[PDB]
């Protein structure tokens, strides 16, 4: 359901990293599986070859924190018009403070050590619940069934 | 028939793309995604040699009439010609702008024909390597390209869902008869066998232009699976299948007459020995092996 | 270009926004909305420097680059009450604990 | 409309209402004086939390380069705890 269609119709795209994170572009293949592509440093952008009807999302390539693209979770190339490439503007989201506080602690603390923090067991599990695309892909499949 | 497993060849470290018997019945060539061609004894399944060159994985192999030469077709955009005695690349055939998927010597074996993701059919000279004619064949990737009995025609198949016959001499499209995953000419000359990705094989009289047989019951929706005529003993259609089996149909009555079990991945290539009742069969990444099956008819 | 401020007197801290193009005066009238003391009873500062009512926030060094939502610039506030003038006094926040061993 | 948020050490923080209603914990404390007394969350943390509130409201639905929300190491743990409690 959440997967690239094999249209074989080429599309020129500009992956524009407008975040301070090193970004990992992630192509959803024809069976819905996530393929890592080469990383974009912050404040860079790149003309790249994709296809119509394909699916992308983008992540911190170092921690797998999720990022927005053109204000949303998924990016889908269409046909170029009048010789114009299509822009995928990789943006940070407004993380919740909690989510951000987890990002920061995660990056300061080796996971073999989360439990030597003096905090409720609740937060240990929030810490350990590292972000991954598959969890998000699942969550996003389901909101589209409400929508 | 009663084809039973006899040998299993487990040399490639990556998926196996194509298996072809030599016309002299002596050898089996295998191409693999691991960039290698490997030669096997047809009867005793013995490792003969590895052939290396291609900078990416290989998709198809084809023998010359005299069993002395191979054409390979590769992701690295190249078709290369090999002396089979040496292991030595005689030529590289640049011309396609994307992955090359299929290849075949003409009966005379002085031409090679090839198909590519670039949506084109190319014809080559074996002596020089000069591409002679580039046919604007399809508007989508070419899956198979074969020469007829006297080498005067070419059949091609493509993901545009069309199958087409070319006059070799000029390059004009003589006739045009879901994606077409595979196509080839019947030994007896008159017929053409074509797979579509609606889980279907079909036999056609190319001249008259109507479908005479339909072979079903196997799984074929994603992969371009190589199909065959076996006619050494009885007359069968053989095919790989995505459900990991080798299927065999009574060619005339369309009945499934056997399913060979052993493979642990999609069987993407079958080959029927030229003078004897032997089948070669090859599977993908979870398998990585070639199996040989020998029957009484 | 908007600016983002903490206005700080003693142990009170106001979060509010303005334009670089606003005057210190018009920010004294914002503080009047909140703390209900007129602009003649307020003196606003940056560090030590008494800010004049006719200069814009921008001119006083308060830019989109130095007064951000996630890192607001501090504006000191001291009141007058008739003939009595209080000197700017800002009580500092609590320190955090010494960072734990596993966060080094 | 502003609300007072008093920290555990005495410091009062005067933020827009809409801003503070980022927290459901705060929306509740306002209903069950429009002040709110935190008994554990101290000033350095509550001030940061307020900075979060102004970051959130502004940059939500901006369509611009949202910058990073910075968190010094020294304050991460307490702020995590606070955020967890305020649920924001």
């Amino acid at each position: 359901v959440l997967r690239s269609v094999n249209s074989r119709e080429p599309s020129q795209v500009i992956f524009c990293n407008r975040s301070p994170r090193v970004v990992l572009p992630v192509w959803l293949n024809f069976d819905g599986e996530p393929q890592p592509y080469p990383t974009l440093p912050p404040g860079t952008g790149r003309r790249i070859h994709s296809y119509r009807g394909h699916l992308w999302l983008f992540r911190d390539a170092g921690t797998h924190d999720g990022l927005l693209v053109n204000q949303t979770e998924l990016f889908v190339p269409s046909l170029n018009v009048d010789g114009q490439p299509i822009f995928a503007n990789i943006t940070l989201p407004v993380y919740t403070l909690k989510e951000r506080c987890l990002q920061v602690v995660r990056s300061l603390v080796k996971p073999e050590n989360y439990r030597r923090l003096d905090i409720v067991r609740s937060l240990y599990e929030d810490l350990e619940d590292h972000p991954n695309v598959q969890k998000d892909l699942e969550r996003l499949t389901q909101e589209r069934i409400a929508h | 028939p009663n084809y039973a497993l006899k040998f299993t060849l487990a040399g490639h470290t990556k998926a196996v793309s194509s298996v072809k018997f030599s016309p002299n019945g002596e050898w089996l060539a295998s191409s693999s995604a691991d960039k290698l061609i490997k030669i096997w004894g047809a009867y005793d399944g013995k490792f003969e040699k590895t052939i290396s060159g291609h900078k990416l994985g290989i998709s198809d192999v084809a023998w010359s009439s005299d069993s002395n030469l191979l054409v390979s077709a590769s992701d690295d955009k190249t078709l290369k010609i090999w002396d089979v005695s040496s292991g030595k690349c005689l030529k590289t055939l640049k011309g396609h702008s994307n992955y090359v998927f299929c290849c075949n010597f003409n009966p005379q074996s002085n031409l090679i024909v090839s198909g590519s993701f670039d949506e084109s059919v190319r014809i080559w000279d074996v002596k020089t390597g000069k591409c002679l004619k580039t046919l604007p064949a399809h508007s989508d990737p070419v899956s198979a390209v074969h020469f007829n009995r006297d080498g005067s025609l070419i059949v091609s198949s493509s993901y545009d869902g069309l199958c087409r016959i070319w006059d070799t001499a000029s390059g004009q499209c003589l006739k045009t008869l879901p994606p077409v995953s595979f196509v080839k000419f019947s030994p007896n000359g008159k017929y053409i066998l074509a797979a579509t990705l609606d889980n279907t094989l079909k036999l056609w009289d190319y001249s008259k232009g109507k479908c005479l047989k339909t072979y079903t019951g196997h799984k074929n929706e994603k992969y371009c699976i190589f199909a065959n005529f076996s006619v050494t003993g009885g007359k069968w259609i053989v095919s790989g299948s995505e459900d990991n089996l080798v299927y065999i149909w009574n060619l005339q009555t369309k009945e499934i007459v056997q399913k060979l079990q052993g493979h642990t991945d999609v069987v993407i290539s079958t080959a029927c020995h030229p003078t004897e009742n032997i089948i070669a069969s090859a599977a993908l990444e979870n398998d990585k092996t070639i199996k040989l099956w020998k029957s009484d008819c | 270009m908007d600016v983002f401020l903490m206005i700080r007197r003693h142990k009170t801290t106001i979060f509010t926004d303005a334009k670089e193009s606003s005057t210190v005066f018009e920010l004294k009238r914002i503080v009047e909305g909140i703390l209900k003391r007129p602009p003649d009873e307020q003196r606003l500062y940056k560090d030590d420097q008494l800010l004049d009512d006719g200069k814009t926030l921008g001119e006083c060094g308060f830019t989109s680059q130095t007064a951000r939502p996630q890192a607001p610039a501090t504006v000191g506030l001291a009141f007058r009450a008739d003939d009595t003038f209080e000197a700017l006094c800002i009580e500092p926040f609590s320190s955090p604990p010494e960072l734990p061993d596993v966060m080094k | 409309m502003y609300v007072k948020l008093i920290s555990s050490d005495g410091h009062e923080f005067i933020v827009k209402r809409e801003h503070a209603l980022t927290s459901g914990t705060i929306k509740a404390m306002l209903s069950g004086t429009n002040e709110v007394n935190f008994r554990e969350i101290p000033s350095h943390v509550l001030s940061k939390v307020c900075m979060y509130f102004t970051y959130k409201v502004r940059y939500t639905n901006s369509s611009t380069e949202i910058p990073e929300f910075p968190i010094a190491p020294e304050i991460a743990l307490e702020l995590l705890m606070a955020a967890n409690f305020l649920d924001c």
